[PDB]
């Protein structure tokens, strides 16, 4: 049984309504959308600055590995 | 009334539903295949061996 | 490490999601091997049949697996002895063992090219350049006495001798034979040989992302549909107070 | 879906396109002269005609 | 009146003169101009040379299959 | 004893009380669809894998004909095989996601459940190991060779671990055969112990993404988290066809579409993206030994992880810092994949290094002080 | 094989030399012949049997490896035949 047992919960009212009386997606625009960005905004400031921090490095890091692969006409500049 | 007649006729008793998706699915198939195949065929317009048979096929030697 | 030369990408006519193989040019991408790679490359893993429905009648492949000869037996004697080739028969390999090859290309080893394509970087786009781009090499650079100049192969110092030139050979379906024209047959066909699904799979994908599509929305409103309601509810405290 | 990736899957244990070819083998009824006999090879075992 | 000729060398042709592969090209010949006088230089065109192909090449993709068949 | 007929029969009584019945908090997220998905994804390479083994023939004179032919010949056979191969991938993104989310949720504070999952991957990731070695292709051949070896630093009783391991003196027959085995079983080893996990689970119940007592508002598996987990199905199985069945390839290196030869050694030796972390981290420590080790511990950590949790509270939901230093870790995992992609020059491996030293940094060492440093700020 | 069973390491790779095998194939592909090696499994007297029922009138000589415990009564049975070949009784007209 591990359908009681949990804990001790007193006062509580909630009505839901069966499926059929209310609607699937309801008010997407006026509710869905807003806290969709809400979401999005508030990590945005989290998540993206490492994995962008990572992206330079990641640029950086190669983009400076072709360098050192083309030559440096210093080395040839008295081969004459 | 087509979502009324529905409910009644077909998706009321679970047997009637059930005997509607077999069924239903056997039309689905048989034509989802066709338009499937027809779009494929389409973007490839007589790239296909299906094309380019008639070249050999009774018209050689 | 060092450098080398990425090759571009062609716009192959089979390059889309849902493009299959122009088998026009397959049927004739076969031909360029037929006559001109099969001296040294082999392609063990197709075979006349598998020709049928695809680039040739089923009359086309018998007699064109015919203009061969097989080793077949033992026989009663324990010989083996020869026989003309049958669909069921794989593409003859032109030599016995590499070994041998190399002994006929110096030290070479002209490579199986079934799966060649999905084999290098850049398949048919690769071993496209790498035809049509053998040329002259630049100050500094000294070619081995048996190798050729290609900027599009590591190393710049290919063991293969430039095998296509211009009107090499003809499209008995009327195509011009310019090289490139045949590099590019040849490398269709490449696909084909490395994959032959490659369509029958496309076709699929398209199937695929269309149930998919459908049936992913439907189950999206049923998870919502009865999720409502737990969306939907409402709670209150309300003690005796 | 279900049903094809099903049938995918069973027709996946039935014979395979080698198999399949050695499957049949067809003899021309004009190249053989009367009362000598030719044998052949057939799904292993040989074929009298 | 029909002489073949392979739409790669035309194509080719056309791209050689473009403000990339003129600026490159001529990148180029300099290098080998002076590499090739040179007896005592272990420097090598490749690089350049590549430069010129890379950009080359490209333009030729970009137009060469719509003759092709 | 029981009126339905779900609850006293000894068997519908574990498909109900562990799918159907099940305590479910009301405010999982989609981070916790990875469990089935993860169990279902066995359930499929399992099946795949089977139907290819039935065309497979393990021996090094015959492994590659028999993949190529599997493909060219057996029906569907391509398709079976690529599903399996890609299989593989899905198998472990998902495993990964799975991990993450125990990590940013201190799952792992359910020390069993957490420990079997370390398992679990151990096992899928031998698992993956053997199963590349079967196609015998450069890749295969080469992969195995690279590996097996670095087992002979260790000191004595090393040396012949691996001579042991190989059933020779170098990655041959003997191997590809007892590996097939070995891939053969090691599947069904992940099956067993994904019970036991399931069960230490079913002992708490789920975690939730507040990380506060459920108890005071809890759900029924079914429909609704039956439900939800099915749509995640198909919000993931769609790419994973997608790439599988549009670009196939995509993932998979070519030189293993060259049949393995011992004689001559592949330009680039790299695995399959999801070794290529470790991978990364093996190739920063030069010596072997060390990079052994380095490996080791890359993956063994885990274990550590809920020694070191030191918030008062169990989420990171309520604790920014911490979060970005998940991000930061994250972000440090993608960079050593790359860096294992590329080869061993400046300035890779300098950048290889550090990667990895901020790897090991990070779970051992910031983690559990900012954790410490976080509760004060709350002021407790 | 034979060694620490019924001969010396020399014997033995003496023993495995009065015969030649082929191996290869060498730099120019083709197969050749060497003194045989310790290595080696005993010669095939015939390369494929199409050849031996070839010279011993469609009879096909079985390899001797497993045949002991390939036939009823074993060794006890391949004695017997052996050491039993005889003119035929009545009736039993023999084919040539
Ligand atoms: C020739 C082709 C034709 C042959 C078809 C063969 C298949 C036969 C299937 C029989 C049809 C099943 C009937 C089920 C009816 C039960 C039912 O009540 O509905 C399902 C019921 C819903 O409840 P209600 O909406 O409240 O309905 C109440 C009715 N008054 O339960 C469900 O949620 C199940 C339906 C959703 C299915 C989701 C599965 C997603 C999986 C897709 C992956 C793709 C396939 C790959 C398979 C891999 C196998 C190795
Ligand atoms: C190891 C191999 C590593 C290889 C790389 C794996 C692939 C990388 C793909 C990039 C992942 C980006 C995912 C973007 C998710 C963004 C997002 O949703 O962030 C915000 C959101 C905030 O949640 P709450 O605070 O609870 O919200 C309150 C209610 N509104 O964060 C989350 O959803 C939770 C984070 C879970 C995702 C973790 C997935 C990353 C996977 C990496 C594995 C790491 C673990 C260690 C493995 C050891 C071996
Ligand atoms: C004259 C023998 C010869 C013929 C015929 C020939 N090749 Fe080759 N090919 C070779 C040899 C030898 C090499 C190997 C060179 C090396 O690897 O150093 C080679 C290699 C290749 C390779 C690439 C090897 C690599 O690593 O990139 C491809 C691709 C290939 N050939 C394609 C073709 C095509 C396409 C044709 C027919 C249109 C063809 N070859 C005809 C001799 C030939
Ligand atoms: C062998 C593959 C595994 C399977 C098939 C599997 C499956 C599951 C399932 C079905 C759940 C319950 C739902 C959920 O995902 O939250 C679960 C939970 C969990 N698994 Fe795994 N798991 C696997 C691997 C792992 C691994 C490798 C770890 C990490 C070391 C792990 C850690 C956890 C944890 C900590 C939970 C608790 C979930 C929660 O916080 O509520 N599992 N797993
Ligand atoms: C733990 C689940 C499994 C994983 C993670 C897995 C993974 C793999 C991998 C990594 C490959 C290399 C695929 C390639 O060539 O790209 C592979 C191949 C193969 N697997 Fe599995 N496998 C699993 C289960 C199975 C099972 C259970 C069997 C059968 C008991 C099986 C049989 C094979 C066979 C025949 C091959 C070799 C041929 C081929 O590459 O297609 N696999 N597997
Ligand atoms: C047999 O080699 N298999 C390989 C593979 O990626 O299989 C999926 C493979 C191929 C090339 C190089 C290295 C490997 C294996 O590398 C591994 C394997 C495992 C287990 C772990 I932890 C960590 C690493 C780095
Ligand atoms: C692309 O067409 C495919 O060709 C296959 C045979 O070539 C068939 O088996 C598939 O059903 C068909 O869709
Ligand atoms: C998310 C689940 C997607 C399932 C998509 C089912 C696609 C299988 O569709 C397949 O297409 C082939 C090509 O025409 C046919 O030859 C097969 O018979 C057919 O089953
Ligand atoms: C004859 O050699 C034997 O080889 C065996 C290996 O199986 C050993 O166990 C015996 O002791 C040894 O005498
Ligand atoms: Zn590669």
């Amino acid at each position: 049984i591990h359908f009681g047992n949990l804990a001790r919960v007193r006062h509580i009212i909630t009505y839901s309504l069966s499926p059929f009386e209310q609607r699937a997606i309801p008010n997407i625009f006026s509710d869905a959308l807003p806290n969709v960005w809400r979401r999005f905004s508030s990590q945005v400031f989290k998540v993206a600055p490492p994995f962008l921090g990572a992206y330079l490095l990641y640029s950086w890091g190669t983009q400076e590995f072709e360098r050192l692969k083309r030559k440096n006409p210093a080395d040839y500049e008295n081969d004459q | 009334a087509l979502l009324r007649q529905a409910y009644s006729a077909l998706f009321r008793r679970t047997s009637t539903f059930a005997l509607t998706v077999v069924l239903g699915a056997v039309l689905f198939e048989r034509a989802f295949d066709q338009g499937a195949d027809a779009i494929f065929e389409h973007l490839n317009e007589g790239k296909l061996w299906k094309h380019i048979k008639h070249k050999y096929e009774a018209s050689e030697e | 490490g060092e450098l080398e030369l990425h090759p571009p990408a062609f716009p192959w006519s089979h390059g889309g999601p849902l493009s299959a193989l122009d088998h026009s040019s397959v049927r004739r991408g076969f031909q360029v091997y037929k006559q001109v790679c099969s001296a040294c490359h082999s392609m063990d893993y197709v075979a006349f049949r598998n020709l049928i429905g695809v680039t040739h009648t089923e009359a086309e492949a018998k007699a064109l697996a015919e203009e061969v000869e097989v080793q077949d037996g033992p026989d009663e004697n324990g010989e083996l002895f020869m026989r003309p080739g049958k669909i069921s028969d794989y593409f003859p390999k032109p030599y016995p063992n590499p070994e041998a090859a190399r002994a006929a290309n110096n030290g070479a080893l002209p490579p199986d090219l079934s799966y060649i394509v999905n084999a290098r970087h850049g398949g048919e786009d690769y071993v496209f350049s790498l035809l049509t781009g053998y040329c002259d090499p630049p100050a500094g650079v000294v070619v081995r006495e048996g190798l050729h100049y290609n900027p599009y192969f590591p190393g710049q110092a290919i063991g293969m001798a430039p095998p296509i030139y211009n009107e090499i050979l003809e499209y008995d379906d009327g195509t011009p034979a310019t090289m490139s024209q045949i590099a590019k047959d040849v490398c269709t066909f490449l696909r084909w040989a490395a994959e032959p699904e490659h369509d029958q799979r496309k076709r699929m994908g398209l199937k695929m992302l269309l149930i998919s599509a459908l049936l992913t929305s439907l189950l999206y409103y049923m998870k919502r549909h009865k999720w409502s309601v737990l969306k939907s509810r409402k709670m209150a405290y309300r003690p005796p107070k | 879906a279900a049903k094809n990736v099903v049938t995918q899957f069973i027709s996946s244990l039935s014979a395979s396109a080698d198999v399949l070819a050695l499957s049949k083998i067809e003899i021309k009824l004009s190249d053989i002269p009367e009362g000598k006999n030719v044998a052949f090879k057939w799904r292993g075992k040989p074929l009298f005609v | 009146e029909e002489e073949l000729v392979d739409p790669l060398t035309t194509i080719r042709e056309h791209c050689e003169q473009t403000e990339k592969c003129v600026k490159a090209r001529e990148r180029l010949e300099l290098c080998d101009a002076r590499v090739s006088s040179r007896s005592h230089t272990e420097e090598q065109c490749t690089e350049e040379l590549f430069d010129f192909l890379h950009a080359r090449d490209h333009c030729v993709a970009h137009k060469l299959f719509n003759k092709l068949k | 004893m029981a009126p339905n007929i779900r609850k006293s029969h000894p068997l519908l009584k574990m498909i109900n009380n562990s799918l159907i019945d099940l305590p479910a908090p009301s405010n999982i997220s989609a981070w916790w669809n990875f469990g089935s998905l993860l169990a279902v994804c066995l359930m499929t390479q399992i099946l795949t894998g089977l139907l290819l083994a039935m065309h497979y023939t393990a021996d090094t004179s015959l492994a590659f004909s028999s993949v190529a032919h599997t493909c060219r010949n057996v029906q569907y056979g391509w398709l079976i095989r690529n599903l399996h191969a890609n299989g593989a991938s899905f198998f472990f993104i998902c495993i990964f996601l799975h991990i993450g989310r125990g990590l940013y949720y201190g799952s792992y504070l359910y020390k069993e459940t957490w420990n079997t999952g370390v398992i679990l991957l151990l096992t899928l990731m031998a698992t993956a190991f053997v199963g590349y070695v079967l196609p015998w292709g450069q890749m295969s051949f080469w992969g195995a060779t690279v590996i097996t070896n670095l087992f002979s630093a260790i000191p004595y009783i090393g040396h012949t671990l691996v001579e042991w391991a190989w059933g020779g003196f170098s990655v041959d027959n003997p191997t590809l055969t007892r590996f097939f085995a070995l891939h053969f079983l090691l599947p069904f080893a992940i099956a067993g112990i994904t019970i036991i996990h399931l069960t230490f689970l079913h002992e708490s119940g789920s975690n939730n993404p507040l990380g506060i007592s459920s108890d005071s508002d809890k759900i029924p598996f079914h429909p609704y988290y039956s439900f939800k987990d099915i749509l995640g199905l198909t919000l993931m199985l769609t790419p994973f066809l997608t790439l599988a069945l549009f670009s196939p390839n995509l993932l998979g290196d070519p030189e293993n579409f060259t049949p393995a030869n011992p004689l001559v050694t592949p330009p680039h030796i790299k695995p399959e993206w999801y070794f290529l972390f470790a991978y990364a981290i093996l190739r920063s420590i030069p010596n072997k030994l060390g990079g052994v080790l380095a490996l080791a511990a890359s993956v063994l950590i885990l274990f550590l992880i809920p020694f070191l949790h030191k918030s008062k509270q169990r989420t990171m939901t309520f604790r920014p810092l911490s979060q970005t230093l998940f991000w930061l870790l994250v972000a440090n995992l993608l960079i050593l994949t790359w860096i294992g992609s590329q080869p061993v020059e400046h300035p890779f491996i300098i950048i290889g290094q550090m990667a990895s030293l901020s790897y090991f940094t990070i779970l051992l060492i910031l983690f559990p002080t900012i954790g410490t440093l976080e509760n004060k700020m709350l002021n407790y």
